[PDB]
RNA sequence: UGGUGCAGCGCAGCGCGGACGCCCGAACCUGGUCAGAGCCGGAAGGCAGCAGCCAUAAGGGAUGCUUUGCGGGUGCCGUUGCCUUCCG
């Protein structure tokens, strides 16, 4: 049930219930339909879950703040350590900056 | 009720614009509704009376001669669902001084409901008083204080191993200094039903001597909740039922088999007064 | 209000 | 026969339905509304009505009672396409995937079916796949414990996709003809159930590139529409090659067989019509229909 | 004859540098422990392995009746010898 500390305390709570669906707990707005979130049980079928939650915990509690300092020698680092590929790491690194960005405009 | 409704709505949808129906066709919908109740974990006996009820009503409204049978059946089931919930809305009686007990198993929002019931009458011009009866687990009375501290209702915590006599001594005193016209005694709650617990609840009732006994049961259990109410009403003596978590429940085998089995009218429901007529519509897709 | 509604809802894309 | 309650709307039921009736639009409707009761299926019934009208028009029919010799033919061909007896000879061992939702009659069928093979003259080895359900594993062990039937079981919670392997490996060395094994059956997670069973058929190709040989499906009949939804799920999960309708006798919904044989076409293996082990004769088309319409 | 000024050694102290002890400490390519994750196989059970944590180099800092080398505007210390010049 400044941002990095919040990301972990949040993502960690995004597993002990599903992948849960509490996405509709702090949103007074309305939804769309039900035949759409059905593709959420698909990823659950596999013995695994997602690649994101992999290389996510495979990083220092300071390397997630400014992933910009990460180079070609740092991407392959959290790549083999998590089992993912260099490409699967980029999509993850280029996101940590988005959260800390779009948040500023909020 | 997602499942329940989804079964009934379609059960009648097959008769949406089919002209005059035959006697054999009428029997179809009857059984189609039966299974809709079975899967909804509804009492067998209640399931029969439900189907049989529609049988008489249908034949009484000349459904086998009506151009639009989907309209007759819809109105028929509506009457069955409404009566299956209680027929008409019912609420506890109020007078000079009131005092009830909030008995129930642990994990059914027994403590949460007691806090909501106090805030309800509070806005109606009443003066409730949350009083924990639990004397085994101190944490039980601790959870009631927080709830009463947010809603704005005074909570009276009892001591550990305190005799019922000593309780009534303070509950009656604190109700005089602050002038309380309502006392919500929240009894202790456990996972299962044991004799030792059923014994303390009975003695505590012979002392204070309440007027009505509300039982907060879980609707996410179905017939299971009914069996639980079959004990309290035998060892203690309940007068009403408060089904909570109705949203999570997609069946409704405890709400459609309450007035029949236990026979206890559902006053409140998890929080606002239970409206049989209202819920009867949401099931048919019109609430 | 609307924060992660347009954020986490995009993590399933990749 | 134990189908009296089933013949209330089927077979002999049509007799009192077309009794003194004239073949017309209002006639076919009165029939379709009766077929949708035995859970025959909307698509199935719709197909029967059309094939019936065409046959009751291109031959000039003015008697509804004459339709008797029509439905018995159409409804007979539906099961004739899924009428394929089960053979378990030649192969050794013979894996028999047992899929189905928990609480349907799987563990019950595995027992009766096992007593059939040994009765013919062949050894059989059980295998409690679904470890999560100790209620089933405990029964599969205590049972074969007195029937001298070998049962393979492990720690509660082990991989059910391997409980079968242990039975197969211990079958080629202990000489075993028939090899039956149960699996998990939870609809709560469609995906999981898919990959779970799918990862079982892709691994049994080690000791036998032909195993599993049969993908039996245990579904209840009294359920009605439920029996259709379940079979449809397992059909999209793995390659079903056999289905068995249990608890058919005792309910007026035996017409579900026409839905799990037309909409799917999966050749029905066995059929339940009682409680005894003998009350489970192989699926027969020119037999079930002959008794279904038996006046 | 004598009083200063000497040089080279022998004892303390001081300054600097180098060890020991303490603190901090390099992304990985060093090690142990390794949630999550990933890999291998039909399982039971393993392999590989990142962050964090612990320990530990290079490289610094504070401090040390402690230990060592070197370097001098310490000191009324005792004595001998030599010497440009100065002073009785
Ligand atoms: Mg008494």
């Amino acid at each position: 049930l400044l941002t990095l500390r919040d990301v972990y305390a949040q993502i960690i709570a995004l597993r002990k219930m599903g992948p849960l669906s509490k996405v509709l707990q702090h949103i007074p707005g309305l939804g769309i339909m039900l035949p759409t979130p059905s593709e959420d049980q698909l990823k659950i079928g596999e013995e695994k879950i997602r690649r994101w939650l992999a290389a996510l915990n495979s990083m220092t509690y300071k390397e997630l703040e400014n992933p910009n300092i990460i180079d070609k020698s740092r991407m392959r680092r959290i790549a083999e350590g998590s089992g993912l590929e260099v490409e699967e790491v980029r999509e993850l690194l280029e996101w940590y900056n988005n959260m800390n960005r779009l948040l500023k405009m909020v | 009720f997602q499942q329940l409704s989804a079964r009934l709505q379609e059960a009648i949808g097959r008769l949406r614009g089919r002209g005059r129906i035959t006697e054999e066709d009428l029997k179809a919908t009857l059984r189609e509704i039966r299974r809709a109740l079975m899967d909804a974990d509804v009492n067998l006996e209640v399931t029969r009376d439900f189907v049989e009820r529609v049988r008489e009503e249908a034949l009484g409204k000349q459904v086998l001669e009506s151009l639009t049978p989907a309209e007759v059946i819809l109105a028929t089931v509506y009457e069955a669902l409404k009566e299956a919930l209680g027929g008409e809305a019912r609420l506890p009686v109020l007078k000079d001084r009131n005092l009830w007990f909030l008995v129930g198993l642990q994990g059914s929002g027994k403590t949460t409901t007691a806090a909501k019931l106090a805030l309800y009458y509070k806005g109606k011009g009443r003066r409730p008083l949350l009083v924990a009866a639990d004397t085994q687990r101190p944490a039980a009375r601790e959870q009631l204080r927080l709830l009463g501290e947010k809603v704005g209702v005074p909570v009276l915590e009892v001591m550990d191993g305190e005799s019922p006599e000593s309780i009534r001594r303070r509950v009656e005193e604190k109700a005089r200094l602050e002038a309380r016209d309502l006392i919500l005694v929240d009894t202790a709650g456990r996972l299962q039903i044991d004799e030792p617990l059923m014994g303390e609840l009975a003695r505590l009732k012979e002392v204070l001597g309440p007027d009505e006994v509300l039982l907060v049961l879980d609707a996410m259990t179905g017939q299971e909740a009914l069996s639980v109410a079959r004990a309290f009403d035998e060892k203690v003596g309940v007068t009403g039922l408060v089904l909570t978590k109705l949203d999570g429940d997609a069946r409704g085998g405890a709400a459609l088999s309450a007035r029949h089995v236990t026979g206890k009218p559902i006053y409140f429901a998890g929080l606002e007064p239970f409206y049989p007529e209202r819920l009867a519509g949401r099931i048919l897709g019109m609430g | 209000g609307i924060i992660l509604v347009l954020l986490i809802w995009g993590t399933v894309l990749l | 026969r134990s189908l009296l309650k089933t013949k209330e709307n089927l077979g002999s039921g049509f007799i009192s339905l077309f009794r003194g009736k004239k073949i017309d639009d209002d006639l076919f409707e009165e029939l379709e509304e009766q077929l949708l009761i035995a859970d025959v299926g909307v698509e199935t019934t719709r197909k029967i009505i059309t094939n019936l009208t065409e046959g009751a028009s291109r031959k000039q029919l003015r008697d509804a009672e004459a339709l008797y010799g029509l439905l018995k033919e159409e409804m007979g061909e539906i099961l004739a396409k899924v009428d394929e007896p089960l053979n378990v000879e030649g192969k050794a061992p013979f894996v028999i995937l047992m899929v189905g939702v928990n609480g349907v009659g799987k563990t019950t069928t595995i027992g009766k079916l096992a007593r059939q093979f040994e009765q013919q003259g062949k050894s059989v080895m059980l295998a409690a796949g679904d470890t999560f359900r100790a209620a089933a594993v405990e029964q599969l062990q205590v049972w074969g414990q007195r029937n001298n039937i070998p049962v393979i079981a492990q720690h509660t919670g082990a991989d059910s996709a391997s409980v079968i392997f242990d039975a197969i490996q211990a079958a080629k060395a202990r000489n075993i003809d028939v090899l039956i094994a149960d699996t998990a059956g939870r609809l709560q997670n469609k995906s999981h159930l898919m990959e779970e069973l799918k990862k079982i058929v892709r691994v049994m190709k080690k000791l036998d590139v032909e195993a599993p040989h049969e993908v039996m499906l245990t579904i209840d009949a009294s359920t009605g529409q439920n029996a259709v939804s379940q079979a449809k799920l397992f059909h999209e999960a793995v390659g079903l090659t056999g289905i068995t309708l249990t608890k058919l006798d005792g309910t007026a919904k035996g017409g579900v067989i026409f839905s799990v044989a037309d909409q799917f076409g999966i050749p029905i293996r066995y059929i339940g019509v009682g409680e005894r082990i003998e009350d489970l004769r192989p699926f027969k088309a020119d037999d079930f229909i002959e008794a279904l319409f038996a006046r």
